[PDB]
């Protein structure tokens, strides 16, 4: 980030030195990465957290639960990709039809299909401004069965198996 | 060394917040 | 709740620091002032926040994507990890 800000300072300093909203401009790259560095540096306090009594066992169990949920994240993203390639493959020709955006490009459909895990996606994403009611229904069934299968099965897997991990 | 190191980390965070505010 | 608000502040200062220059750009409000961004970042725990908060009326697609990744990773990490921590550890507290 500081490299980027120094580059911007050198270009601009050469500019206003000569006298006497750029899309790719490096300064927005500096403000961009500087935020991620803020998040990481704020999240580096877990090194000095464990020293205290009541916070130690908490910090210790966190890592165990994360190590437990990784191997579920594997099958999670397997199902995610399995549905996402199907949906992108289904709606790829409709780019100028459906009301709301996405479900069109790969990177743009990955979004609406990722935010359905948290319930922030809209169902109205599946409607089409043509008629073609068969493809619309196929979208409703694929999206719904995605939600049911992956969310409802994988959540109960996570909870039941993590309680299984504590009891032993 | 622990209280000093940790404290200086906290003033690093503080300078981050005050750099962000204005 | 201690570590909960630690992560909350850790993401909130990053997001406020990211969008602070865009005050006249993004469609929907907040993610701008400290007290105003704390709101949309608090209501994401309950799912009442909108994803459309991350879009920008300029182009600058890099900063928009950084917002999507920071907000998403916030949601995943803090909600999905801290909930399973709460339930698993509270059942651990009953059984003993």
């Amino acid at each position: 980030s500081f490299i980027a800000r120094f580059m911007a300072f050198w270009h601009a300093s050469k500019a206003q030195s000569i006298i006497d909203w750029d899309p790719s401009d490096p300064q927005i790259i500096s403000e961009g990465l500087y935020a991620i560095a803020v998040v990481l540096s704020f999240s580096r306090i877990a090194y000095i957290l464990p020293a205290n009594e009541s916070f130690g066992p908490l910090q210790i169990s966190l890592g165990r639960t994360v190590k437990d949920i990784f191997k579920f994240m594997v099958i999670f993203i397997m199902v995610f990709v399995a549905f996402m390639i199907g949906m992108f493959n289904l709606y790829s020709y409709y780019i100028g039809a459906k009301q709301n955006e996405a479900f069109t490009t790969v990177e743009e459909s990955f979004k609406t299909l990722f935010w359905a895990i948290f319930g922030l996606s809209e169902v109205k994403s599946v409607v089409i401004n043509y008629n073609h009611k068969f493809i619309e229904n196929i979208g409703y069934v694929l999206y719904g069965v995605y939600n049911v299968t992956m969310v409802i099965v994988l959540l109960n897997m996570l909870i039941a198996m993590i309680n299984s991990s504590f009891q032993e | 060394k622990f209280v000093a190191h940790a404290a200086s980390f906290t003033i690093f965070l503080g300078l981050l917040v005050m750099n962000a505010a204005d």
